[PDB]
């Protein structure tokens, strides 16, 4: 379970991803795609190479998702319920995906927010990423 | 494992970069702070209370140090991965029965730690590079278990 | 999350271990200590040899615990509290083990209860013992 | 993996008695049915629709009796499980791209029906020597990936 703290930090740490939620997120799934090779066969319709409109496009959906479990971080098995029902039921992503996914947006939250990459703020991101996870796996 | 030559050549080239007095202490201060059960091994480190004591204090950067070597060792020898860990994989699995997820694990924060340190130039093309050789080195270190 | 048919399929189950509760426990322990040597090292107090009467003791805590999650199955973060503090804070229990005793428990289970142990049942105690699992680790 | 010879006996014992045209669908189709996400690999298999349509769809009793020939192959070469698994690795590595957790799974629901039809023969013993086996078999088959 989140504590108070985590809360708060993970608020304080995505809120400096400003008009950048997007393609930090197309980022995360690039990284994925690139390290992870398995992961690319969810994705035959999309092209994923650098530059992709539709990795970009994405990006941002997968963005806004992480921005709805940040607003409703107390509620999130209900905002996030009709995304959990499409990875589980329709595109039965393997729960794996999603600790490969997760450590992903680590990374690349690193890369880009070093002030806000503490220790403590890294914990507090790696709960929230396996929480969100939980939910998109719970069907 | 198998990096390519590009691979390799963008591995090697940060890791000359790397801080080898202090980015090993952070991989492990971060992985005793960010999955606490870690922490059932370090006992004699003593204070771990919080996470600046954790990565202040003096003998987890210097254990980090021992752990970075040894990531810097396997480096060198991309291709025997298995005989360089050998002993190594005696103490991990053998003697202090740590499970081989918390080897991926340590691998994934020195990634995020690597990360933190060289921003926009921890390219995700070299982020790839860097997971196969923690990986190979992962799955080394777990050989006595399987 | 559990489904209705779920927690009847964990009940019906369950309740068919009766008297046996606490001997399955101490089994499902001792399939763990042998099969994945390295859960031995959280009981240096105990002797892990067949017919320890402290893995006999501990497998009826177990069980008695499983029993109070099937009891509360809709409120298991609640019931299960004080003993998802006592393995993440005071015992530091890697969460990797409790997909090893969750795994051994179905053994158990399909090795004494072959009636109940249809694909449809051990889907659903699989999910049950994910669940325990899961508030067993949240801290 | 290493097997005593005690427990080489005891999984040669048992797996004589194994009937080879069932246990292999049963692992199979109990995989489908309990880690759903594993039907991704199997559209073309038709009725997946409820566990009985599971279980007795033809086609998972077909292709679960080819996965127990393999670990039947595993059994008969316990010192040399990568050879043995390497077209097999090739394919559910580089063109299924399979997750390999999901090997692991697979050869827990396989001990799991072991457990179910053999009841108490299928000692804790016996399932140790399994392990080892199980674990052998989805690390070759996911040498591959590493
Ligand atoms: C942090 C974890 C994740 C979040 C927040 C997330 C979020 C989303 C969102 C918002 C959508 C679009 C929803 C819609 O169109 O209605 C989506 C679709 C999708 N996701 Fe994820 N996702 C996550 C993890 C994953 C993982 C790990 C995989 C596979 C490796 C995956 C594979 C897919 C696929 C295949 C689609 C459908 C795309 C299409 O068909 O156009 N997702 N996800
Ligand atoms: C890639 C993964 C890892 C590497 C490369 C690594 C490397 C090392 C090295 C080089 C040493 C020094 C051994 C010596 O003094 O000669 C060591 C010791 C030790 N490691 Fe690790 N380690 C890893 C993962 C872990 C993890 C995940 C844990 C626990 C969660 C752990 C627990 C310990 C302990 C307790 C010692 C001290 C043993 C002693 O001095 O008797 N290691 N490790
Ligand atoms: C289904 C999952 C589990 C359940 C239901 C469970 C239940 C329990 C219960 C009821 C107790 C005694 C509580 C008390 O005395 O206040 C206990 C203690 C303990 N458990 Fe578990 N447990 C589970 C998983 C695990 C795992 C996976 C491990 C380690 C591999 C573990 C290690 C321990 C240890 C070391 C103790 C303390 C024993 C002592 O010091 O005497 N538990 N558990
Ligand atoms: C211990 C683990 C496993 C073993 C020993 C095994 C064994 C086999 C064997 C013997 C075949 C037949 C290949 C042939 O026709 O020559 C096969 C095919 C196949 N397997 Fe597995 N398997 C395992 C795990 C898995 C898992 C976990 C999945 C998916 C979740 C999977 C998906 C498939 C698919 C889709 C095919 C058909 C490929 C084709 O015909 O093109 N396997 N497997």
């Amino acid at each position: 379970v989140l504590s108070p703290a985590d809360k708060t930090n993970v608020k304080a740490a995505w809120g400096k991803v400003g008009a950048h939620a997007g393609e930090y997120g197309a980022e995360a799934l690039e990284r994925m795609f690139l390290s992870f090779p398995t992961t690319k066969t969810y994705f035959p319709h999309f092209d994923l190479s650098h530059g992709s409109a539709q990795v970009k496009g994405h990006g941002k959906k997968v963005a806004d998702a992480l921005t709805n479990a940040v607003a409703h971080v107390d509620d999130m098995p209900n905002a996030l319920s009709a995304l959990s029902d499409l990875h589980a039921h329709k595109l039965r992503v393997d729960p794996v995906n999603f600790k490969l996914l997760s450590h992903c947006l680590l990374v690349t939250l690193a890369a880009h927010l070093p002030a806000e990459f503490t220790p403590a703020v890294h914990a507090s991101l790696d709960k929230f990423l396996a929480s969100v996870s939980t939910v998109l796996t719970s069907k | 494992v198998h990096l390519t030559p590009k691979e390799k050549s963008a591995v090697t080239a940060l890791w000359g970069k790397v801080n080898v007095d202090e980015v090993g202490g952070e991989a492990l201060g971060r992985l005793l702070v960010v999955y606490p059960w870690t922490q059932r091994f370090f006992e004699s480190f003593g204070d771990l209370s919080t996470p600046d004591a954790v990565m202040g204090n003096p003998k987890v950067k210097a254990h980090g140090k021992k752990v970075l070597g040894a990531f810097s060792d396997g480096l060198a020898h991309l291709d025997n991965l298995k005989g360089t860990f050998a002993t190594l994989s005696e103490l991990h699995c053998d003697k202090l029965h740590v499970d081989p997820e918390n080897f991926r694990l340590l691998g994934n924060v020195l990634v995020c730690v690597l990360a933190h340190h060289f921003g926009k130039e921890f390219t995700p093309p070299v982020q790839a590079a860097y997971q196969k050789v923690v990986a190979g080195v992962a799955n080394a270190l777990a050989h006595k278990y399987h």
